[PDB]
């Protein structure tokens, strides 16, 4: 989950 | 006239903003920057005050998670740093009950915790508090009846469609009824006799639908999706009506916020954010  | 403070976050890197809408006018203030970008972070408020609790800054620099305790106050538009929680925890939940802030599970580096500690503003002090049954980062928590709620997330190894509930008066934890889906990063709150538990990520896709566990009947329903499918959102309750901000969808990083009266089970978009962005920390004060 590179996104946060 | 209370307003939805958004606090943090991520595009390209963790951010420093603050900002805050008021539903009643559609307008957005632009309030001082965190002293240190956070993203992963989560937001609550007691008597009136901000805090702003965990997360991590991935920056040029690196990664460093984040174990700050960080306080905004409203009448001076100026932030204070609080004590340090006992370990960093980023992707954190938080609640809170009689006045004392309730930090839930995270990660630090590669540990996932299951641990969980409380801070009493007026000493300006964590303790540890009785363990979660289950390790959970990108938790979602939420506090009803001065019961407190830990819901899905990622252990580790697998993301978690599993909630537990946490009673105070005993400093224990118990399981409670599954969700329906698979949920790390949702946005989890209480409206009404119900803690919602709205998007995530399930392991594959990023989610729109909205699951809600009514208290009475121990059972976790569908309501009404959301437009947009999101991970990583913000959530918060502003007079009856849940406000979701922000998120990633599998390919943009959104500046919507939608809204959900559950007069009507039904979502409008309400506003946008002044840019798009996940990993917030939002309340209400």
């Amino acid at each position: 989950e590179w996104w946060w | 006239g209370r307003l939805i403070y958004t606090a943090g976050g991520y595009f390209r890197q963790s951010l420093s903003y603050l900002e805050a809408y008021n539903p009643s006018d559609g307008t957005w203030l632009r309030l001082a920057d965190l002293q240190v970008p956070r993203s992963g972070l989560a937001g609550c408020v007691v008597g009136g005050l901000l805090y702003a609790v965990g997360g991590r800054n991935n920056s040029p620099d690196g990664n460093t998670d984040s174990s700050a305790l960080d306080c905004y106050n409203p009448m001076t538009n100026q932030w204070s740093p609080c004590a340090p929680m006992s370990v960093p925890r980023n992707r954190i939940g938080v609640g809170v009950i009689d006045g004392h802030i309730y930090a839930v599970g995270g990660s630090h580096g590669c540990i996932h915790h299951n641990s969980v500690e409380r801070y009493e503003p007026e000493r300006d002090e964590w303790h540890l508090v009785a363990p979660m049954l289950t390790r959970r980062i990108g938790v979602g928590v939420a506090v009803l009846n001065r019961l407190l709620y830990a819901v899905g997330g990622f252990d580790g190894t697998n993301r978690l469609n599993s909630a537990e509930c946490y009673y105070p008066e005993r400093n224990e934890w118990r399981m409670i009824t599954a969700m329906n889906t698979i949920r790390s990063g949702a946005g989890v709150c209480v409206l009404h006799n119900c803690i919602y538990a709205a998007g995530g990520y399930d392991g594959q896709d990023q989610l729109n639908s909205v699951e809600r566990y009514d208290v009475e009947t121990e059972t976790w329903t569908f309501v009404a999706p959301m437009k947009h499918r999101r991970s990583a959102l913000g959530i918060t309750v502003h007079q009856g009506r849940i406000y979701v901000l922000g998120g990633y969808d599998g390919h943009t990083f959104l500046d919507s916020v939608e809204c959900y009266d559950p007069d009507t089970d039904t979502w409008s978009e309400v506003t946008r954010m002044t840019s798009g962005r996940s990993g917030v920390g939002v309340a209400v004060t």
